[PDB]
């Protein structure tokens, strides 16, 4: 956690629908969007901290 | 010359302009464009914004 | 009905996904309640289920 | 693995969505129809509906 890794999605197309099939979660938690919503939307970037 | 009438005018032009204004407040909500509320939120979600 | 843990989230009002739009669809006026269990130890087979 | 689940261990993943007003870069699955000028439509430019 303290040196977590940080990745930078950028030119593509993002199907979140898809990240269920990934890890076992049980939801989503979604500030400021919603998660049914997040196919529908075009974002400049994308980061993902693990 | 003719103070009051201008400022009659000026009084009802500027409430019209506050008015218009207005509507780029939030009012606590995420976004002020109903367009990106109901974009990026599902019903139930989007109905408290 | 049966389904995975990550779809229990789309059985409620206004929801929408797999579940929600092509098997299972609640209405967005809903009046009830939704009551969901785990049932690992008899849905599940050791070669699938 | 005897440890309650409060104590056990979270792989966590956050997804940051920067939306800032440069070109658009990650976009959903969605196909995009021809442009229709002069005429009253229902557009939606990069998410902007």
């Amino acid at each position: 956690v303290y040196a977590w890794n940080r990745k930078r999605i950028s030119n593509c197309v993002a199907d979140y629908s898809v990240l269920y099939n990934f890890a076992p979660f049980f939801a989503f938690k979604c500030y400021g969007v919603s998660p049914t919503k997040l196919n529908d939307l075009c974002f400049t970037n994308v980061y993902a901290d693990s | 010359a003719l103070g009051k009438l201008q400022d009659v005018v000026n009084h009802n032009a500027q409430a019209l302009n506050t008015l218009v204004k207005q509507l780029s407040s939030k009012f606590g909500a995420i976004s002020s464009v109903l367009n990106d509320i109901l974009s990026r939120l599902d019903k139930v979600e989007a109905e408290v914004q | 009905f049966v389904i995975r843990g990550n779809e229990v989230s789309q059985i409620a009002p206004g929801q929408t996904g797999n579940i929600a739009d092509y098997n299972y669809k609640l209405p967005d006026d809903f009046t009830g309640c939704v009551i969901a269990w785990n049932s690992n130890k008899l849905d599940s087979k050791v070669g699938g289920n | 693995p005897t440890y309650g689940v409060g104590h056990q261990p979270y792989r966590v993943v956050v997804l940051s969505f920067e939306l800032l007003h440069a070109p658009a870069t990650v976009c959903g699955p969605k196909k995009s129809t021809n442009l229709v000028k002069n005429k009253c439509v229902n557009f939606n430019f990069n998410g902007l509906t």
